């Protein structure tokens, strides 16, 4: 599943069934695919542009 | 960087200004507070190992405006694959003496999975290379930091659409035969970034070129992805006493 369109994941895909994970400093929400912000600054997120 | 713009100021946080005695060396990319990838090459010629600075918050360098957070490079860990002089596993990790402080100004790239990055990210067409380089071949390097948008091209078309060295399964070659655009030796080290799905990835480092911007050649990058690993196990381990390390790849 992963190799085709990332499995649906957001961030990382795990072929078992598919399991999608998300980078330090977000957490997958209930849908099993998004990554959403747990910290002030994620990685690769550019806080000038999130505000605005 | 040539035929590009100016980063505004914050938007590429993840940038590095790495500096020998006071003076530019190569760019580098943030991955999180402590750790830092740049190219082996930068390293090339080190005189002193203990005068590497390196720069996060840095914009335009004829002025501090108090983002700038400088830190001593502790450690430059280099592939065992790496010769000095040559251009095939051209990848450094620099660990940080204190960690920088994240802030609008300072922020790392993520470091993908190397699966997403092969079979995800090595995909995505265009992507964000950047750096305080020569703004023309032979030209003056920059003061303010540069960005510029890049195609990525499989090797088999690098080499049929291209005009020294081999572009092994470490590299990836990235922009435009026409001698418009391209990243320079200044901006060695530095960052190509990778957005998908509202968030960036680093996916390659500035590594080598004939020239910069020359008709009928594309600019070559270091392919991070093959690297995951080795950078994850060395994040994981303890500093050892002396700047260089070389540490055994795979
Ligand atoms: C690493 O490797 C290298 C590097 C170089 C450069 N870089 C670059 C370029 C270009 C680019 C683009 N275009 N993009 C990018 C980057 C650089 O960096 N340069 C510098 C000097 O010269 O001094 C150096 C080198 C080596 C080592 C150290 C240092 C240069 C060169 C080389 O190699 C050799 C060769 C290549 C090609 C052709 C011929 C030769
Ligand atoms: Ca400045």
């Amino acid at each position: 599943i992963c190799v085709n369109e990332n499995g649906g994941c957001e961030q990382y895909c795990s072929d078992h069934k598919r399991s999608c994970r998300c980078h330090e400093g977000y957490s997958l929400l209930a849908d099993g695919v998004s990554c959403t912000p747990t910290v002030e600054y994620p990685c690769g997120k550019i806080p000038i542009l999130e505000k605005r | 960087i040539v035929g590009g713009k100016v980063c505004p100021k914050g938007e590429c946080p993840w940038q590095v200004l790495l500096l020998v005695n006071g003076a530019q060396l190569c760019g580098g990319t943030l991955i999180n507070t402590i750790w830092v990838v740049s190219a082996a090459h930068c390293f090339d010629k080190i005189k002193n190992w203990r005068n590497l600075i390196a720069v996060l918050g840095e914009h335009d360098l004829s002025e501090h405006d108090g983002d700038e957070q400088s830190r001593r490079v502790a450690q430059v860990i280099i592939p065992s694959t790496y010769v000095p002089g040559t251009t095939n596993h051209d990848i450094a990790l620099l660990r940080l003496h204190q960690p920088v402080v994240l802030t609008d100004h300072v922020v790392p790239l993520c470091l993908p999975e190397r699966t997403f990055s092969e079979r995800t990210l090595a995909f995505v067409r265009f992507s964000l290379v950047s750096g305080w380089g020569q703004l023309l071949d032979r030209g003056a390097t920059a003061l303010e930091l540069m960005v510029l948008n890049v195609p990525r091209l499989m090797t088999q078309d690098c080499l049929q659409q291209s005009r020294s060295p081999n572009i092994t399964e470490y590299m990836f070659c990235a922009g435009y035969s026409d001698g418009s655009k391209d990243s320079c030796k200044g901006d060695s080290g530095g960052p190509h970034a990778t957005h998908y799905r509202g968030t960036w990835y680093l996916t390659g480092i500035v590594s080598w070129g004939q020239g910069c911007a020359t008709v009928g050649h594309f600019g070559v990058y270091t392919r991070v992805s093959q690297y995951i690993e080795w950078l994850q196990k060395l994040m994981r381990s303890e500093p050892r006493p002396g700047v260089l390390l070389r540490a055994p790849f795979p």
